[PDB]
This record gives structure tokens, C-alpha cells and sequence, in this order.
């Protein structure tokens, strides 16, 4: 008897999730395109050049949302720069597979825990992989990722917002119809909405540790790629 | 100065 979506909600939901799958590497062949990497400043080389696809991805996500189309366009630049690392993070962490203890990037590329830390990101592989590990038993489909980007991306306390309250407005729709959904698909595990809210939390402290990492790892700023460097 | 994140999101 908890709430179920409303049709407003439904209707934000699909928007939400097509946004999500037509931005999503190989969604359908992800599983099959995939090749493991083998074995500091090369597998840099390697994660460098896959950065710039990922980041693209994000901002084609959001330019779907149409709520992210009002917003004046130095606000997208503050929100895109604010949750980038965060979606790219998820969008990873559901991507672990157990049997090889991998993630995958770009629907292609699957990493080990070491290979993504000493490829350069530390700790904050250790952050992403407990998260994929901890996410397998949440069993998120695809219209539950949409959503959790969707609220990343809709954060007011980015610092430099204009819109900050039409912003918190968007929020709340994607956090309703989100928890209606939740107590629609009766996941069998006890508070799961009070669960995936610390997994927000999660993927905010692997936004605020890359910004943190990104400040001591310059290093000529050359050698980074350019839309990296825009989105921190 | 954010001009590679503009021009994608002014496309
Ligand atoms: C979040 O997880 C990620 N996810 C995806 C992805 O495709 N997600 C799946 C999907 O979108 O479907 C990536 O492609 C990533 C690429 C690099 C990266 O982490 C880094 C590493 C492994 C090294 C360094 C660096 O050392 C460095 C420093 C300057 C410039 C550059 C590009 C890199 C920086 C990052 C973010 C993290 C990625």
C-alpha cells in the first residue's frame, strides 16, 4: 500500500530512463564487446583517452532531460561539471561483474580494482568497486540508474548556481517518482529507500575525491584532455 | 573557459 507512481511520474520516468538508455555504451552489447585490459602514466594513456566518451555521454543525458533545457546554460555548466564523475562512477559500479571482479568503462574496457588505482584514480577505485559490490544485491534496472543520475544531476548546493530553487523543484519530482517506483518494484531487501540514499551520499564523496585528486595530480595540464579538464 | 562544454551543450 505504499504510493506507486502517479502518471506525471510515469510519464517523467520513461523520459528519464530512454534519456538514460540512449546514452549508455553498448547498452544491449556491453557484456560481449567488453575486452579486459592487461597490465602509472600509460594506463593514464589508456584511461585518459576513454575519459573524453564518458563525459560526452553525461552531457547527452542531460540535454535530453527537458527540465535541464530551462536552465540557463552557465547553471548546465555548473551541474554538468557537479555530477559528471558521479554518473560516470555509477555507471560503472552497476557494471561489476563478481566472477572477474571487473567494471567495465565505455561498454568496453573491463578494469580490475589495481589497474584502476595505479592507473591513476587511488583510493577512489576502492570507493567505486565497494560501491558495484554493494549495488549487485540492489538489482537496479535501468529506470532506477536513470533516476539516481537524474537526482545527481539536479543538485542546488553546487556552488555558483543561479536557478538553486527551480533546481531543488526538479529534485523533488525525481526523488518522488522515484520512491514511488521503489515501492512499485518491491525490491527484497528491508529500508531499500533509505539504503539508496547513502548510495547518493556514496557517489557524492566519489565526486568530491576526483575534484580533491584531480588538484594534486598537476603534471602538465596538456597532457590531460581538454573536456576532462573543463569538468574537473 | 568552459568553451569545449558550451559548444557541446549549445548544439
Ligand atoms: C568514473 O568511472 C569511469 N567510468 C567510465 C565509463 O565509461 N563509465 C561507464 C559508462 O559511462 O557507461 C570511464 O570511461 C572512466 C574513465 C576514467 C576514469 O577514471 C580516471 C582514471 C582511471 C585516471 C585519471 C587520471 O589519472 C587522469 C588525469 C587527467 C586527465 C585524465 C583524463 C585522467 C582520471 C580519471 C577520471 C573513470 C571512468
Amino acid at each position: 500500500h505504499k504510493p506507486e507512481p502517479t502518471d506525471e511520474e510515469w510519464e517523467l520516468i520513461k523520459t528519464v530512463t530512454e534519456a538514460h538508455v540512449a546514452t549508455n555504451a553498448q547498452g544491449s552489447h556491453w557484456k560481449q564487446k567488453r575486452k579486459f585490459l592487461p597490465e602509472d602514466l600509460e594506463a593514464f594513456s589508456h584511461f585518459t583517452k576513454i575519459i573524453t566518451p564518458a563525459i560526452t555521454r553525461v552531457v547527452d543525458f542531460a540535454k535530453k532531460l527537458p527540465m535541464f533545457c530551462e536552465l540557463p546554460c552557465e547553471d548546465q555548466i555548473i551541474l554538468l561539471k557537479g555530477c559528471c564523475m558521479e554518473i560516470m562512477s555509477l555507471r560503472a559500479a552497476v557494471r561489476y561483474d563478481p566472477e572477474s571482479e571487473t567494471l567495465t568503462l565505455n561498454g568496453e574496457m573491463a578494469v580490475t580494482r589495481g589497474q584502476l588505482k595505479n592507473g591513476g584514480l587511488g583510493v577512489v577505485s576502492d570507493a567505486i568497486f565497494d560501491l558495484g559490490m554493494s549495488l549487485s544485491s540492489f538489482n537496479l534496472d535501468d529506470t532506477e540508474v536513470a533516476l539516481l543520475q537524474a537526482v545527481l544531476l539536479m543538485s542546488s548546493d553546487r556552488p555558483g548556481l543561479a536557478c538553486v530553487e527551480r533546481i531543488e523543484k526538479y529534485q523533488d519530482s525525481f526523488l518522488l517518482a522515484f520512491e514511488h517506483y521503489i515501492n512499485y518494484r518491491k525490491h527484497h531487501v528491508t529500508h531499500f529507500w533509505p539504503k539508496l540514499l547513502m548510495k547518493v551520499t556514496d557517489l557524492r564523496m566519489i565526486g568530491a575525491c576526483h575534484a580533491s585528486r584531480f588538484l594534486h595530480m598537476k603534471c602538465p595540464t596538456e597532457l590531460f584532455p581538454p573536456l576532462f579538464l573543463e569538468v574537473f | 573557459e568552459n568553451a569545449l562544454l558550451r559548444y557541446l551543450l549549445d548544439k
